[PDB]
């Protein structure tokens, strides 16, 4: 499954 | 950590450093015909997604319990369009469509999905399977459901011939062969301040806006959407382009057509036409919006695949910028891997949250730098 990333 | 599941599996451990090439297990000379047991009151289904309803069964589950970021905030929105897109390439199997069902109610509760694809590893090519979309409903997590799903689907995967498969997760398990970390390249900054995708740097809101601002039409010459004629050129620019890596997927031009085709709202590929009428680049990048958990979606495009022989990367990436900055996305993604190192900083992605590991079931082989990987999964 793919992950969900965000700008840290 | 300790992996209960994962030291019965054929993947090497943790600690363990690989100098060998080859598969952990032999092939399967005989494979076990029964479906394993599902706990008491559920059961297996294949997904039939020219169903409208199957299908539309499937993006409910998947857009409601399947992953979100780290922050419990976005949930990727999948299509039913997309999901043909992702599910249903050349050599598609409906009993690979791994469905898990309430008995009495028919409610769909659980999924998982192999797609074939022909993978290429260092000095290897082999026959795997490509698993995604394993998602089990948050009222059925306590069950130990997702064991299952796996052997279940690496059984209907072997009888039909294959040993091998390519999976990525966000979590660390035994062993991953690759790990790349996502970047972000904000198109629209106003909203992702707003829902909170990203912070304010001390910079203000017009500072902000006046950084990621973006030329209105594209740079390159000859750069156009990609039609059926670009297909066997497009196919010959990916093949030549991914010797260099050491994880690749080794297409024909069939599967060349099915994933790089332009359809609105799924995949958009535009290629490079120069004056002598030659196409040498092409850019690609897919579409999938995430649900914004509060106060309604995030418009997001994912880097694809990006080649190259006459113009710059950095160039040919800034085009890709520009094109979905028109199209209205508000965030394009991409990871680390191939040569996306080289135009991420220049081109003002800022890097995320978390990383994505590359895993291969039952094959042992060394390690890569992310720089390595050329392999993009949807
Ligand atoms: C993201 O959804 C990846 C899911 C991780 C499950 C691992 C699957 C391992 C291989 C299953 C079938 C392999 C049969 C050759
Ligand atoms: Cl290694």
């Amino acid at each position: 499954g793919k992950s969900n990333s965000k700008l840290k | 950590r300790s992996y209960q599941f994962w030291d019965t599996q054929p993947v090497p451990k943790l600690g363990e450093v690989v100098n060998t090439h080859g598969p952990v297990e032999p092939d399967k000379d005989n494979i076990r015909q029964e479906p394993y047991t599902l706990p008491q009151g559920f059961t297996w289904d294949a997904l039939d997604l020219g169903d409208r309803g199957v299908l539309k069964e499937l993006y409910t589950l998947l857009n409601e319990n399947y992953v979100e970021d780290d922050d419990n905030m976005f949930r990727f929105d999948y299509s039913p369009e997309f999901l043909l897109w992702a599910l249903r390439p050349p050599g598609w199997l409906p009993q690979w469509h791994c469905g898990v069902r309430v008995v009495s109610s028919r409610k769909l509760v659980g999924f998982i999905s192999a797609i074939p694809a022909n993978i290429h590893i260092y000095d290897t090519e082999k026959k795997m399977v490509e698993i995604n979309f394993l998602c089990v409903h948050k009222k059925l997590r306590s069950k130990r459901v997702a064991p299952v799903l796996i052997r279940e689907i690496t059984r209907r995967v072997h009888l039909e011939g294959i040993f091998q498969a390519v999976y990525t997760a966000g979590v660390v398990l035994p062993k991953p062969v690759g790990t790349c970390r996502y970047w972000h390249r904000s198109l629209n900054p106003r909203k992702l301040i707003e829902v909170k995708f990203s912070h304010l740097s001390n910079m203000t809101m017009q500072r902000t806006m006046k950084l990621y601002r973006l030329p209105e039409t594209p740079k390159t010459a000859g750069l156009r959407p990609m039609e059926t004629k670009d297909i066997p050129v497009v196919h010959q620019l990916l093949t030549r382009y991914l010797k260099q890596f050491h994880l690749t997927p080794v297409m024909s031009q069939e599967e060349v057509e099915h994933w790089f085709y332009p359809q609105e709202n799924i995949i958009d590929t535009f290629v490079v036409e120069n004056a002598n009428g030659e196409v040498t680049d092409f850019l690609s990048f897919y579409t999938l919006p995430s649900t914004i958990m509060n106060h309604k979606s995030l418009k997001a495009a994912y880097s694809f695949y990006n080649v190259h022989t006459q113009t710059p990367l950095l160039d040919l990436m800034s085009d890709a910028l520009v094109l979905a900055k028109m199209k209205g996305f508000d965030v394009f993604n991409a990871l680390d891997l191939m040569e996306n190192k080289t135009f991420l900083e220049k081109l003002k992605f800022g890097i995320g949250d978390g990383n994505l590991q590359y895993y291969l079931y039952n094959w042992k082989c060394p390690s890569m730098g992310a720089e390595k990987v050329g392999l993009v999964l949807q």
